[PDB]
């Protein structure tokens, strides 16, 4: 356990401290910006949504659409990490939007323009 | 996302973030606090300074 | 006993609570009682209890506190850093106060009119009732200049809950007369900027805010409808079906939107939320970045005493400083109660149509 | 460095992808586009890079390649082995831009219809608007016999969105003007087994599919309405409330349903998406088990060129070519898109009334 390193008083280096971490669980949608550091949203009111296209690395083109209340992940200063999303058990069902045989991906985005101001 | 233009008006939701995240790190020499990484850690003031709210939403 | 520094969101519960004026002080000479004004010792913010001698936290809600705990104290934190906050907390309790007094004034001459009086104006349009713009908060801070913030408050109990009673009655016998009154608003924005002024209320200025560095003494500011009353073309027809409320707002007994008046007190507008939310409470139309900039001395003064390492651990990354930008970024969504963004969007009578000066306040029909 | 096989799902997502006519294929001539014919080198099943020679997983979507890697291939898989999948996804992209093309013609040119001879239409019925056949993609490999599926890919940029637009704005203006098309089917089943053939269609071969050994070199087919006009009994109301497809389809605004089209190009049907699942995707009417013919010689190939223990790893229980079976018996739902099974239940009008003959498209009422 070593009591003098969980102990000490003055500066520890990360690689000494750290030990094998675990997986963490998470729901973005109901978390609360303040708490959370690494979340970005568009605020609200802005009331015009954006329709944009991006490629991959194969060369296919895609259809995105950004409006106000879309949340980020602030990928800088996280270290290196693994996420998994699982939508197993929602609707994401309108009138005019059926999920079955749609598509969803990971975009990432890199720009000089804070999130806030898009 | 889809190969071709969606209309607005028959997507409303913001994003699909409505769904649950599995975060696994992948070093064991990075160390972060409060949501940023660090280079060293002062365990001493570690105690007693992390609200229920703060230790849930902690990565 | 060592002690540690509070959150973030702690820090921003204590602003809101504030700036609705509900803050628990703690003052040794008149304990956790607030009718008297004293040094604050400890406030509570974001559920725990804080020194302001050294702005650290010393204990919690679960269990009860009969005086100041004996903990290490730096002594480094001063009354004009947090001054602002007990000034806008004090502020908000006097102007509670005077809009309990005026509604319920109202109210008791709502009751007072006579049946014979309502059957003759919903016949014909009349002024059904118009109450001397004098009376209103006779010594109060907006109406009075020998009246300060120290002075003491005014003890009422259950004030919520009669200002939810005053005021629904009072919109439901609106409602049900088809009435029309001179201080609401569709739009409070628009006593800031796009109406014309009146009655010398051309020289008024809008800080916007509850501050130190801005005079709070005015007279009220209610709608001229002289002329509207006066165009003969305009019949109680058209008054009923554009100029009544419920036509724009629509009907208060189902409808969540929130209702707003005109600059009565403290030249501050005032929403109510919507009856269908589950409670109507008041709220002033202040900014998100106004309310968040009472803590700018705070901030220096917590870099000042409190160690990089501890700021570090508690605000989070950045430090103070970074958790200052951040909430400034950040500040319309959560610095913002529901109710204030929550107004009617179609408008058809028009906010912006009639002067708005200084006179006697009136109803009619 | 050596590599590991891929797995069922990924497989399925290939064939799904494949049929459907999207598949990223990088040769080394050409790189990761596709206009000119190439012998493939690596291809991208469900979100993971194959190489062709070994069919070993080499890399990711989620990082850029630009050469093969370096890696220890076998070498033991052949072109024949897979020149099924190139051929019917080729095939599905030249039926797709054939198609956008006649639905482009008719949409602008019964846009080009008059407005005075639209009211004559809508008071008498006519023949509002005729196309030559023969002017339907006359250098496709479906319609000239010079043309092959290697020939290059007509460049048409933002493909699905053209056709979306062109389909949803010739539908809306149909059904508003209840006009009769000739090119509708309400089961696409009927074509293949169910509609009476005319005298020059009496010698029609429907393959099903699309393989190497069908002929795709055939004309044009659309239902005759000749003895239709002819009909004496028949009337303009009597075609409103029967002949009309939203009287059985439903309106097109309204409709959650599929649309089907008559065998045009290819002799191959085609289904329409609705607006009420979001957008119009066009798909042919090829059954799942079809298309899961295509790899059993792929299937063969992997195992006689791959290890038991690492099939049985890679692929599940039983090997591959238990893999095979179980998908079989699964092809109903696992290769069949949604839409194929949205067809109207019920059709008064029906779609066996009448006879189908290979002549000129036209739009009716």
């Amino acid at each position: 356990a070593e009591p003098e390193i969980i102990a000490s008083l003055a500066p520890v280096p990360a690689p000494v401290f750290a030990i094998p971490p675990k997986p963490a669980d998470y729901n973005v949608r109901t978390l609360r910006i303040d708490e959370a550091t690494w979340l970005r949203m568009i605020p609200k009111s802005m009331n015009t949504p954006f329709q944009i296209q991006v490629t991959d690395n194969t060369g296919t083109n895609w259809h995105l659409n950004l409006r106000g209340g879309t949340r980020v992940v602030n990928l800088d200063q996280i270290a290196p990490m693994r996420f998994v999303l699982d939508l197993g058990g929602k609707s994401y069902k309108e009138t005019s939007w059926d999920p079955n045989g749609k598509k969803v991906g990971f975009i990432v985005f890199q720009s000089k323009i804070p999130f806030e101001l898009w | 996302i889809d190969s071709a233009a969606i209309t607005p008006t028959n997507m409303t939701q913001p994003d699909v973030w409505d769904a649950l995240l599995t975060m696994s790190p992948l070093s064991a020499g990075e160390v972060t606090v409060k949501g940023a990484v660090v280079s060293e850690v002062v365990p001493a003031d570690l105690i007693g300074s992390y609200t229920p709210e703060s230790l849930n939403a902690s990565l | 006993m060592e002690v540690c520094l509070p959150n973030g969101h702690q820090v921003v519960d204590l602003i809101n609570n504030a700036f609705e004026g509900r803050v628990s002080i703690y003052s040794a000479q008149e304990g956790w009682d607030k009718t008297i004004s004293a040094q604050p010792d400890m406030m509570v913010c974001g559920g725990a209890v804080v020194c302001m001698h050294c702005l650290g936290v010393v204990g919690s809600l679960q269990r009860k506190l009969k005086h100041l705990p004996h903990h290490r104290c730096n002594q480094q934190i001063r009354h004009q850093d947090y001054v602002d906050v007990q000034f806008a907390d004090r502020v908000t309790a006097h102007w509670k106060r005077g809009m309990l007094s005026f509604v319920a004034q109202m109210h008791e001459m709502m009751n007072d009119v006579s049946p014979d009086d309502l059957d003759r104006v919903r016949t014909e349009g009349g002024s059904l009732v118009e109450l001397n713009w004098l009376q209103v908060d006779p010594n109060s801070m907006f109406r009075s200049i020998h009246s300060s913030w120290t002075d003491p408050l005014q003890v009422v109990d259950d004030l919520d809950t009669k200002l939810d009673q005053y005021w629904t009655a009072l919109n439901l016998m609106i409602d049900s007369s088809d009435l029309i009154p001179n201080f609401m608003m569709r739009d409070p924005s628009h006593a800031f900027n796009g109406v014309k002024l009146g009655g010398d209320a051309r020289q008024t200025q809008f800080s916007r805010t509850f501050d130190s560095r801005s005079s709070l003494e005015w007279g009220v500011m209610v709608y001229d409808y002289s002329e509207l009353e006066h165009d003969p073309s305009k019949g109680r027809a058209y008054r009923k079906e554009l100029v009544t409320p419920a036509r724009d707002f629509g009907h208060f007994g189902l409808s969540h939107y929130s209702r707003a008046t005109t600059p009565i007190l403290g030249k501050m507008p005032a929403v109510f939320s919507g009856m269908l939310t589950g409670n109507c409470k008041m709220y002033p139309f202040i900014k998100g970045t106004a309310k968040l900039k009472t803590v700018r001395k705070l901030v220096e003064a917590v870099n000042h005493a409190w160690g990089v390492e501890k700021i570090r651990y508690a605000l989070g990354p950045g430090g103070m400083t970074g958790w200052y930008n951040r909430t400034m970024q950040q500040a319309p969504i959560v610095l913002t109660p529901a109710a204030l963004t929550m107004f009617p969007d179609t408008i058809k009578f028009g906010d912006l149509n009639y002067p708005v000066m200084i006179g006697d306040p009136m109803i009619l029909g």
